[PDB]
């Protein structure tokens, strides 16, 4: 269990960390598409999902 | 998939080490690290190969002597435990122009350039693919490609997209024997020392498998002969029947 | 392992109809030649694979002269084979010469065993 | 040790064949003999003797599969062509 | 005189491998050095030693 | 008597290679097993040399193998003559077995002979799969990955013994140093079942490629098949030799010239050759239980021939369509390693799941029907009524 | 014919193991065997996993240990297993080879059996030795670079054969990855040696503690000497749980828990206490190559044991001379041992002089002339004349 965080990072850039041989985007989550994730598709897509199960954090995605 | 994401393949140049009784060319080994020196230096690295194993192949002993000591290693501290640097000795490997991945990143636009010393071992195309790489650089990527920002077109690399650009042109790099620098000359010498770096057993490797094919085929026939040999007895061996009277 | 009271009613069958041994027959003589077992001096008997009981108990009540002649047939094959070479043309085994010889003594030995294995898991009707 | 079960080869003597009668065998030494006697005539009719009765069955199964092989690589070579990709999309979904 | 042949090389075992061990001496020597001269003539020019008599002159 | 027989050891030397009675008509296919223990020895021997410079670290193995190829003295020779001797290995087993599925060497007295054969390709192909393993290039750390994270597929217990065989949570330092110690360890567990395998074949004698009984005449392995033996052991030595010395890499792989990296997929994960055809097969089962299961099967079909064969006639010398479905088995078996090679697009999937098919339906389905056939067309063709 | 002797492996298994006819006489110093057979398979098991986690090189070997002793689950248990249960071999293989010397086993239908036992011996020290020499202490260094250049007394090729045996100038990593790589292999070697042992035991069959005839009454080796080797197995794994778990660095030496340093000398290099009586015998002889040819002799004189022993009965069961004697050999080597472990000072050299003497003159004039005199006791003490 690494605990990498998150007050060093503004947003204006990516991490995709690696660990437990885990690559692994995290990112600080915009405004902007933090309502283009709640603009989605359903099953237009192959993806009936639910991003408040995907991330839990509204601001942050990893 | 698609022959773009597969990459054109590489013809077959007619390479002075083709063949089964063939020597890689040393004056070419020489030139191209002179053209690896002076070139890819910048980028790529060459740790696998130390500096006394060029000695008796491309340079003397003075040359790589001095090539060694126009470098600065890592010594052992002092007595004061305070770190301490060294001219380099023909022990030491081939040092490479970052310290880590992330300044290798950082310079090149977040590739990483690969260590060249096992490159032509590590691609499918052997020298071919390196030689029509570096020399196959059209002037414009062709007609209705989206090429990101920082990448170059080459056919050659899987996917069209390599992210280093075009590093060899004409007399960028004077040869002390008076060669023609042109790009396929730079190209054909920096291919020649790659190759080496790659098999710097080539030579011998070469020479031992002429002995052992000649000696091998020698027992083979040999064996041939003994074994008839020794078999003619029952290959030559007859059977007669007669049946016999009942009782 | 196929046992050859199968065969044998399969192939009965087969011979005393009368549309389908005229189909059948020929094809089979065709494989008969094509096979060229005969081209090495064998019978088909002779192929037969021995190591079971009932061809020991077959080849042990064979006839003590067939068996000579079995055995002769064997050791050739074996002497052709192992110089790669056929038998001449007038040392192979003629068509009429390919008798089954061997067969009855398997059949009879295999009646032997099913009846043996058939009365030892008898039952009475009590 | 015990003896072992019943086997179908015995050694010299006592191999567990038939009994043999009327069958001589002769044969020269091969310090009278000469080798590679008949090489030159086997290997130019021996050679094909035995490849005329043994080449349908393997080369009719060999020549079924290289066409199968080589049809199917030609349609994944059309498949991801320019002139083929309006066949690739109805064709995996 | 094949008599005399056999009985000084191959009637006692022990001067036949004898013969076959002085035998593979010399031969691994000498075939060393003809493959070794026969490819360094076939790869001329190409060699290092080559190449530094001609950048020493 | 003889002090080869009187003694302990030397009747066992006696009896095995040198008046050990060899049926006289078998031809050079029966010295693929004697190719084999040579292939053995080899692999042995140059595992030995090269595992006196080799370290077992994620960090240091791939540095180490081109410290055996760069600095050590004749190293190049000891590798590549162990890659190579692998990949002749394994094709003189392929050979080796598929002589005994020709002429019918598994049937009644040895089917314990074939079935420790069984166990036996079943130890080699795990050893293979360790040393490629070892190597720690690009293509030996996604193959350890894809076969490796093929038992998650097993629904209570394949997380569990994942994590057990990774000794960790991927293909990692623990992982390279334990298939280190397991591709060191499971050649011996191979001579000790070659030891079995011959003391099965010695009670019974080789068969001969008629199928009919070999006890008729009979001559010493002494001075006849030690020499027969030779002719192809020089012959192997020469054709080793030849992709010892002038193309080492052909047989390989050329990605694992790169060092291994968790981070970079190759795009085309492939085992080496000889796995590929069992590699085809796991591929064409939409699904990954099934998949495993149809790998471990098509190596574990090879025990319900010796059930299936339902022909009185040992051997396919003297059947005709037994030859020709044999030789379609064989040219199957070819191209499904042909298939695995590829990529997962729209003819192969199809050619793959026909050749899987194929490949179980002919120890299953063919070989029953057609000897079932011949045998009637055997007695029909000579018998009259 | 029942199916435990109408198999292949079964055959074998049956008649070495369950139906094997033992003599009733025999106690309980011939249960040794088995013990060293429980033993080799400890030794195996335990080593194979800890090679899962050892890492060979010279930077790497020592924290590699501690990485088995701290990080593995129960790997303390593996490698105090290992270490107290290699000295517990040898302890058991020392009771083998004084119960075999005692009973007179050595003796005329036996010789084989000893030649192949001291051929097991000197494989299991030599296993030892490497073994030591891989885990990279302070002893385990400089016992490696004294046992080394021993060597360099071969006025021709010695320095030669030491910088072959080094992979270079001193002891370092191309010394300790080759130990590693023959310490794996040298057991395997021996269990090759102990099933010829074992081929050798199976001609004539074991002794007897009265040195008669054991032809007479037998009794098959299972069910009686199953139970009667279970008793032995029982005690030997509960001394063995005792030295592991209450006392495991006992037998050890603390130096070994230094890590190795090519610049300090520990100022008593002494090996592991079994080897101390062949060590004695090699500090006993002011000369290098005379010292090795007295060691390697002193090992091999077990061989002139057939040949000197002069007597008409076998064994010292019935005889006086022979017991007091023997037991002066054995007090012998238990001081020799003890020599073995201090330094050269005053009284010690001349003791292990006279012990080393006392040790060849065992068997080169004591057994004979000891053997020849009770002979001669046992005629006229009962004929008349
Ligand atoms: C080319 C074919 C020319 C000769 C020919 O027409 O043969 C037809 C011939 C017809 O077969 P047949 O003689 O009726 O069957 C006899 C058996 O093949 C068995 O016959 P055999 O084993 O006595 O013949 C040995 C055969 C086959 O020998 C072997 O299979 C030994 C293979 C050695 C392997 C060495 C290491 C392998 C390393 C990886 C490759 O080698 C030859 O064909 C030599 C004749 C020239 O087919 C072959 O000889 C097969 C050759 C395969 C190569
Ligand atoms: C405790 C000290 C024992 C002294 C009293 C024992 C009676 C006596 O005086 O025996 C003299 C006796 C002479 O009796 P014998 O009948 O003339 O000897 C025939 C055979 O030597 C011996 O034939 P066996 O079949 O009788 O051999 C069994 C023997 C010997 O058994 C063994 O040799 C097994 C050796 C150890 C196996 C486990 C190995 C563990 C590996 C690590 C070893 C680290 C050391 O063990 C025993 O003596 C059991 C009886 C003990 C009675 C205890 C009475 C105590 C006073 C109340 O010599 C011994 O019994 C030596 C054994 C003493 C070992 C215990 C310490
Ligand atoms: C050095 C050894 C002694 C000299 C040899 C000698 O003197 O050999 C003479 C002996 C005796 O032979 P014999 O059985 O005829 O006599 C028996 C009456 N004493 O032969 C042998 O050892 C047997 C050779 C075995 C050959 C097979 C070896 C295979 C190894 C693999
Ligand atoms: C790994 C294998 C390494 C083998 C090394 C050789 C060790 C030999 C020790 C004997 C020394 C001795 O002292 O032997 C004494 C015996 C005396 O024999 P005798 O009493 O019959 O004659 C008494 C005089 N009339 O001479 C021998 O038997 C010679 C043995 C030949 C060597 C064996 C070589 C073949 C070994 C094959 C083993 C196969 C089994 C493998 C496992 C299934
Ligand atoms: C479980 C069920 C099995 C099948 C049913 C059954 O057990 O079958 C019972 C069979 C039948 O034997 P039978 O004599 O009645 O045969 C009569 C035929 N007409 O007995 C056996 O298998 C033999 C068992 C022998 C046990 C030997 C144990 C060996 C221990 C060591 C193993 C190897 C260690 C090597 C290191
Ligand atoms: C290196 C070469 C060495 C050669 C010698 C090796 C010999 C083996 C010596 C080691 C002892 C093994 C004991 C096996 C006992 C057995 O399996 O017994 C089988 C017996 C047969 O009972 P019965 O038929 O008498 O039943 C009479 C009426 N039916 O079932 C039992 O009672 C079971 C009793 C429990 C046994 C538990 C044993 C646990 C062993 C742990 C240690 C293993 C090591
Ligand atoms: C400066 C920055 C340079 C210079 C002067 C050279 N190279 Fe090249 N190279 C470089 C990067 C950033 C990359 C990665 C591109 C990618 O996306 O992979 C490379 C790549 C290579 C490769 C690999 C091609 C492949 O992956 O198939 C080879 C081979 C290679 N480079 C060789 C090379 C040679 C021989 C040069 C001679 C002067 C050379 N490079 C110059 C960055 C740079
Ligand atoms: C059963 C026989 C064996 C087979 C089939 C086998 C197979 C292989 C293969 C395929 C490789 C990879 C080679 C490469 O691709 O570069 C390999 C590597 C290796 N094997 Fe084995 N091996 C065998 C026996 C052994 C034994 C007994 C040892 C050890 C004593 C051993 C030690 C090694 C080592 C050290 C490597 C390291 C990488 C290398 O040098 O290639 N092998 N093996
Ligand atoms: C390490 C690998 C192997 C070795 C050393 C080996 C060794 C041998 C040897 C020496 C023979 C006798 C010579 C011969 O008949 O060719 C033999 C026969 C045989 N082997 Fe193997 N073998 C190996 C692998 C296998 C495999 C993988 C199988 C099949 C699954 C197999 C099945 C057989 C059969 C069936 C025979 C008998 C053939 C016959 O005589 O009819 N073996 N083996
Ligand atoms: C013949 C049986 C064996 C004997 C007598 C033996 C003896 C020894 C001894 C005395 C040590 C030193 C123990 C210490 O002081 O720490 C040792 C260490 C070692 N042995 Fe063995 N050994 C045997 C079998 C094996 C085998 C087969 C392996 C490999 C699979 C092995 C692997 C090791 C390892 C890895 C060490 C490393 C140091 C340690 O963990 O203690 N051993 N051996
Ligand atoms: C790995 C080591 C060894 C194993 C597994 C082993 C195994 C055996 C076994 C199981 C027996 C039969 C049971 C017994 O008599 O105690 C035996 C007997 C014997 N062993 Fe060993 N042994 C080993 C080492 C040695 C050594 C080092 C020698 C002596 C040089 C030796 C000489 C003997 C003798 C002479 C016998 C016959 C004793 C008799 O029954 O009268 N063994 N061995």
């Amino acid at each position: 269990k690494v605990e990498v965080n998150l007050a060093a990072i503004p947003l204006g850039k990516n991490v995709v960390v690696k660990w437990q041989g885990k690559p692994v985007f995290i990112r600080h989550r915009t405004p902007h598409e933090i309502q283009e994730a709640n603009s989605v598709d359903m099953s237009a897509l192959k993806d009936p999902q639910t991003d408040a199960d995907r991330v839990k954090d509204p601001q942050w995605l990893i | 998939m698609t022959a773009a994401e597969h990459g054109l393949h590489a013809p077959a140049y007619a390479w002075s080490h083709n063949g089964p009784f063939e020597t890689f060319d040393h004056a070419s080994i020489r030139r191209g690290y002179q053209v690896y020196r002076e070139v890819c230096a910048a980028c790529h690295s060459l740790d696998r190969v130390a500096w006394r194993t060029l000695v008796g192949v491309s340079h003397t002993n003075e040359e790589v002597r001095n090539m060694a000591e126009e470098f600065e290693y890592d010594d052992e501290p002092d007595e004061q435990g305070n770190p301490k640097k060294r001219p380099g000795k023909l022990s030491d490997y081939i040092p490479g122009p970052y310290p880590n991945e992330q300044a290798a990143r950082a310079a090149n636009q977040g590739a990483l350039p690969p260590d060249l010393s096992l490159i032509v071992k590590a691609r499918h195309g052997g020298c071919d693919y390196i030689f029509s790489l570096l020399t196959g650089y059209p002037d414009e990527p062709p007609a209705g490609v989206a090429l990101p920002p920082g990448s170059n077109y080459n056919p050659y690399f899987p996917g069209g997209s390599i992210a280093m650009a075009r590093v060899l042109f004409d007399d960028m790099v004077e040869y002390e024997d008076g060669t023609p620098a042109t790009t396929s000359q730079m190209a054909k010498d920096v291919t020649t020392f790659l190759n080496w770096c790659a098999e710097p057993e080539h030579d011998e490797r070469k020479r031992l498998g002429l002995k052992t094919v000649i000696i091998l085929s020698s027992l083979y026939l040999l064996s041939i002969w003994v074994k008839k040999f020794k078999w003619a007895g029952i290959k030559t061996r007859k059977f007669v029947f007669n049946p016999p009277k009942p009782r | 392992p196929q046992s050859f009271t199968s065969i044998a009613r399969i192939g009965d069958y087969i011979l005393k109809s009368p549309v389908l041994s005229k189909l059948c027959v020929p094809v089979a003589n065709q494989f008969i030649n094509l096979a060229g077992y005969k081209k090495l001096g064998l019978k088909f008997d002779d192929l037969i694979a021995e190591e079971n009981p009932i061809m020991q108990t077959a080849l042990r009540r064979l006839p003590e002269d067939e068996s000579y002649a079995r055995a002769y047939r064997i050791i050739r094959a074996h002497q052709t084979e192992l110089t790669h070479h056929l038998l001449p043309r007038n040392e192979w085994i003629k068509a009429q010469e390919d008798v089954p010889y061997l067969l009855p003594y398997i059949l009879e030995a295999e009646a032997a065993a099913k009846e043996k294995d058939e009365l030892d898991n008898i039952e009475v009707s009590k | 040790g015990p003896p072992s079960g019943k086997t179908y080869m015995g050694w010299w003597g006592h191999m567990g064949g038939p009994k043999q009668k009327g069958i001589t065998s002769y044969a020269v030494s091969p310090y009278a003999q000469k080798p590679l006697q008949g090489i030159f005539h086997n290997a130019v009719f021996n050679s094909f003797r035995r490849f005329k009765s043994q080449f349908l069955y393997v080369l009719i199964p060999a020549g079924i599969y290289w066409y199968w092989w080589k049809n199917g690589n030609e349609y994944n070579e059309f498949l991801y062509s320019k002139a083929g990709r309006e066949e690739l999309e109805r064709v995996n979904v | 005189s094949f008599s005399s042949l056999y009985k000084t090389f191959f009637k006692r075992n022990a001067v036949f491998v004898g013969t076959i061990f002085a035998g593979a001496f010399v031969f691994q020597t000498v075939f060393d050095t003809a493959i070794t001269s026969w490819y360094e003539n076939h790869n001329k020019g190409k060699l290092w030693k080559d190449v530094k008599a001609r950048i020493a002159a | 008597m003889a002090f080869r027989k009187s003694n302990v050891y030397l009747s066992l030397v006696n009896s095995y290679i040198i008046d050990s009675p060899q049926p006289s008509s078998i031809n050079y296919w029966w010295n693929m097993g004697s190719l084999l223990g040579l292939c053995l020895v080899i692999q042995i021997v140059t595992g030995i040399f090269m595992a006196m410079h080799y370290s077992s670290n994620i960090e240091l193995a791939f540095s180490s193998v081109e410290h055996i190829m760069r600095d050590v003295h004749n190293g190049y020779i000891l590798r590549y003559l162990h890659a190579n001797g692998a990949s002749f290995f394994f094709m003189v087993m392929f050979m080796h077995m598929a002589k005994g599925l020709y002429y019918g060497s598994y049937r009644s007295p040895r089917v314990t002979l074939w079935n420790v054969g069984v166990i036996i390709f079943i130890l080699t192909i795990a050893t293979a799969f360790l040393g490629y393993c070892c190597v720690y290039g690009q293509m030996s750390h996604w193959g350890a990955t894809v076969i490796t994270n093929l038992f998650s597929a097993i629904p209570f217990v394949g997380n569990d013994i994942v994590s057990w065989l990774w000794g960790g949570f991927s293909v990692s330092n623990p992982t390279i140093q334990r298939f280190f110690a397991l591709h060191y360890l499971v050649p011996f567990i191979i001579a000790a079942m070659v030891i079995m395998h011959l003391m099965a074949l010695h009670i019974h004698g080789s068969s001969n490629p008629l199928g009919i009984t070999g006890n008729l005449d009979r001559i010493p392995m002494h001075s006849y098949f030690i020499f027969k033996d030779l002719v192809t052991v020089f012959l192997f030595m020469l054709i080793l030799a030849l992709f010892v010395f002038y193309s080492p890499n052909t047989l390989g792989h050329p990605d694992n010239y790169i060092p291994g990296n968790p981070l970079v997929t190759p795009a085309s994960i492939v085992p080496e050759w000889y796995l590929l055809p069992f590699y085809a097969i796991l591929r064409s089962i939409p699904d990954k239980l099934l998949g495993v299961i149809t790998m471990f099967a098509a190596i574990l079909v090879l025990l319900v021939l010796p059930f299936t064969d339902r022909s009185v006639v040992r051997g396919n010398t003297f059947k005709v369509l037994s030859k020709f479905f044999f030789f379609i088995f064989v040219f199957n078996f070819v191209l499904l390693g042909q298939i695995g090679a590829c990529h997962v697009e729209v003819p192969y999937v199809l050619m793959g799941q026909i050749a899987t098919f194929i490949y179980f339906a002919y120890f299953l389905i063919i070989v029953p029907v057609i000897s079932t056939i011949e045998n009637v067309l055997f007695y029909i063709g000579r018998v009259n009524k």
